[PDB]
């Protein structure tokens, strides 16, 4: 069975979606620890704009705090509370 | 079933050397850390060393640095602790332990431990004497009997009753250190006095350090 | 180098009680941080056994009466309903850093109903006497509490400096202790006297119990 | 409130998730056309394995057919049936 | 270069009917391909107006009785309930490629109940006669169907080669036609005769209707 | 959103003419603009298209090398320059947009502008009454002898529309056009209500009113 064009368009247009984000990318400067899990489920802006001059970006953000295992390899481990960015509303905007 | 079995402990003189072994089964030591942890008599737990078998990465407590060496043979699934330059303070039960995985820094499986005694004194096998009930007839229907295991070095001795088949009511006492610098203990067991005269009670004593293995019949006189 | 300070050093609690044991890290660690402590149980002459890991997770096979919690510097092990088999020393361990380090331990004794000792006395063996020494043994069997007093009387004269006691670890099913007292005389001294006795005081006993024998 | 570690670990472990995939990356050879929408919602393997020698990969695949607007700039547009890969089951596997 | 073939070229349907019009691309295009056709409506003397785009999408403001579909080479415009105001020519367009091209069109006429013409005759104006020409006009007003016959009689002699008809486009509210017939004589020829008549045949009329006047 | 063409008229074979298309309510910058034509009684024929920003152009084969399409983004106006005109170029010319660069359909069209390619010359019409005298009366105006098309007719300055039929012009054997406009009215109103036809032939600047009454 075939997905109709207006359904595809609509499901794929710029909106907040559950995205699995590598933690090291949210904390690029971290040089002490590796993380377990190495990625977290965040509501984030995804999808497309139909428009090579527009990009899908957040208008309304919030924080969420998670417990993440932090391992300093060959030294030890603990669990730390970590803060991440989440996107509540997305709009398509000039670059 | 996951297990660790240490061996190699014994009596060793100050300045001497000894090597301990730890054989794993039911998992491969390749996939985790293996630790040695020790316990001086009456004291707590003291971590001594750790190895990551694959690459051979090692860490040691300061108290053994430059004297002890930890290693692992992944093909034999066996870890080792080479102990040199031993002092009296090294005396302890030494445990082998694994951390569940490279990502686990707790220790979830421990072996039974192996005793290391660092002393200049020399091995002496015990004499074993019976502790025979005073009477033969009783008020309470219950008789005590035992074996006095006297004058030995180093620890430990094991005692069983009737080749291990009699366990209910057995108390083997912790050894005491006598004026002489030799250990001594007793093992006792309570039994129905009505059974004396028809049932026999043997104590099986083993002091591996001096290859002593004695059975002693204990009867009223 | 993180030290762990465990408390209490010992305690006495009853079957069914909720027992709480505490561990503190020497280094200042914020309350956002948790999960760096394991708890172990060690019974006499046995290896330690893991109870709780990553601060609060119950290890496979451990009874659910055990739990743990904590954050920052402060961790707790809780036994929600203490059982006779829970007699042991309990150790915490940190693995925030290496060297991993252990607290000094907490000795949990089970407090039970009082039970008077059954007392027994043993003459020395004829075999021992040949070698020139006489050991006389007094046995106090399956008593509670641990405090007990044992006096040797040789021809009614009280003895001192010539005996040694040993007491077992608390029993893991009935929570009692046993104690041995061993009087050590030369054959010569042993043969000079006739009546050998053991006098036993314990709070379970409404008045001292004496056991004796006469050489012969 | 804080997300508990065992919830994070579980939600983030290797599984099929709705992912927005740029069409030009599924058809790297098709320079002739621009696509509208430029991306499609596909069930794909995401999340983490927590072992740098394991990677999240598909064990069971299927096709899905969607109608996509295809524009050949300055020439015309039509709607074409296009086929994409989808992931029905994901496992962590040696790399 | 894609040609579109539209069919039918013309049709006659009644108010409320479902009307279907078809378009076909000259080039072989597979059924996986769709959405490359637009449909337009053009009323008399008006610009075309977009009804449907990308094959099946209803344009903003167009009544919902219009729809379309298709794939491959074959597209359809459907009018689910034909209204009097739907009288028009309908055109498809392809934009699969450039040049964009249009079908040749489909003329939709509304079929309605029969209505006889009201007939009227007009003498030439005195003003026109000054310039030297005489136009005589016959008007057939608000009739259906379009087929009608109009004969000029001048002193009873039938005329030929000197009249011209025009007929309106179908009316967008009541679906009727009107027709004019204009007889053109020189003043000289006009003044030589007396009785001018217009004879009208139409299926709405039991028998011919005649309108006339005499020059005075 | 709207498009308004201007510039049509009569032109001789071989001649030249330029058409304009003014946009409002959107910027032609954002879309395509097309010209499409329609010969009298025929269908639609695309002629040309422009992408205003970069000025890219495409033409039908039938006008290639003769017509040029352009756009002035600042004036928001598109143009069709027509050279070397032939009789076959005679048609109504429409301006249309695509709605966007990503749309190849044409969603807004102007009203169209007529281009007549003939060697004949402009001639304003005469207007004559078509007077009644028999509850309903017909009357009208005969608009005779003009060139080129078109003529517009209204009745009573546009306030009378019910029942008006303005006929399509016919081409007389002279090569000049002629038409009639009629309207039906209550005969009781004659004598008190007046009926004026308003005729306009912009090609010759003729603008006439004619009262139509009975005699
Ligand atoms: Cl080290």
């Amino acid at each position: 069975e075939v997905v109709k064009f207006m359904d595809v368009y609509q499901r794929s247009y710029c909106h907040p979606i559950e995205t699995l984000v590598d933690i090291f990318q949210e904390y690029p400067d971290e040089i002490e620890y590796i993380f377990k899990p190495s990625c977290v489920p965040l509501m984030r802006c995804g999808g497309c704009c139909n428009d090579e001059g527009l990009e899908c970006v957040p208008t309304e953000e919030s924080n969420i705090t998670m417990q993440i295992m932090r391992i300093k390899p060959h030294q030890g481990q603990h669990i730390g509370e970590m803060s991440f960015l989440q996107h509540n509303k997305c709009e398509c905007r000039p670059k | 079933e996951v297990q660790l079995v240490e061996s190699g402990g014994g009596l060793v003189q100050p300045g001497g050397s000894l090597r301990l072994s730890c054989a794993a089964s039911g998992f491969n030591i390749k996939d985790t850390y293996i630790h040695w942890v020790r316990q001086a008599p009456g004291k707590g737990l003291e971590w001594v060393a750790r190895i990551y078998p694959t690459n051979g990465y090692t860490r040691y407590a300061d108290s053994v640095k430059g004297r002890f060496t930890i290693s692992a043979d992944t093909s034999k699934n066996t870890a080792y602790l080479q102990m040199n330059s031993l002092r009296a303070e090294d005396t302890a039960v030494y445990y082998c332990a694994r951390g569940g995985s490279f990502y686990y820094y707790y220790m979830d499986v421990w072996g039974q431990g192996t005793l290391v005694t660092v002393s200049s004194a020399s091995t002496k096998g015990p004499s074993v004497f019976p502790l025979a009930p005073s009477s033969k007839s009783t008020s309470g229907g219950t008789a005590a009997l035992g074996c006095l295991v006297k004058d030995y070095f180093p620890e430990p001795v094991t005692v069983s009753w009737n080749s291990g088949a009699l366990t209910s009511g057995v108390h083997t006492f912790p050894a005491v250190l006598q004026s002489s610098g030799l250990y001594s203990l007793s093992s006792v067991v309570t039994v129905p006095s009505s059974s004396l005269g028809t049932q026999t009670y043997i104590c099986n004593v083993n002091h591996k350090p001096s290859n002593t293995k004695v059975d002693k019949k204990v009867e009223p006189k | 180098d993180i030290q762990m300070t465990q408390s209490p050093s010992s305690l006495s609690a009853s079957v069914g009680d909720r027992v709480t044991i505490t561990c503190r890290a020497s280094q200042d660690i914020p309350r956002s941080i948790s999960g760096y402590v394991a708890w172990y149980q060690q019974k006499p002459g046995k290896a330690p056994k893991l109870l709780i890991y990553w601060g609060s997770y119950l290890y496979s096979g451990v009874p659910s009466r055990f739990s743990g919690s904590g954050s920052g510097t402060d961790f707790t092990l809780t036994i929600s309903s203490l059982q006779p088999e829970d007699f042991a020393t309990y150790y915490c361990q940190q693995h925030y850093t290496t060297p991993p380090t252990f607290g000094q331990g907490t000795k949990v004794e089970i407090k039970r109903t009082v039970a008077a000792p059954s007392v027994f006395i043993f003459p020395p063996s004829d075999e021992q006497l040949k070698s020139g020494t006489a050991s006389v043994v007094c046995l106090l069997n399956n008593f509670y509490p641990r405090e007990a007093k044992v006096q040797w009387k040789v021809d009614n004269a009280l003895q001192s400096g010539n005996s040694q006691e040993s007491v077992t670890e608390q029993d893991s099913k009935d929570s009692t202790y046993s104690l041995s007292s061993t009087l050590t005389l030369s054959k010569a001294d042993y043969e000079k006297h006739k009546v050998y006795a053991c006098e036993v005081t314990h709070q379970g006993l409404s008045s001292p119990v004496t056991k004796s024998f006469n050489r012969g």
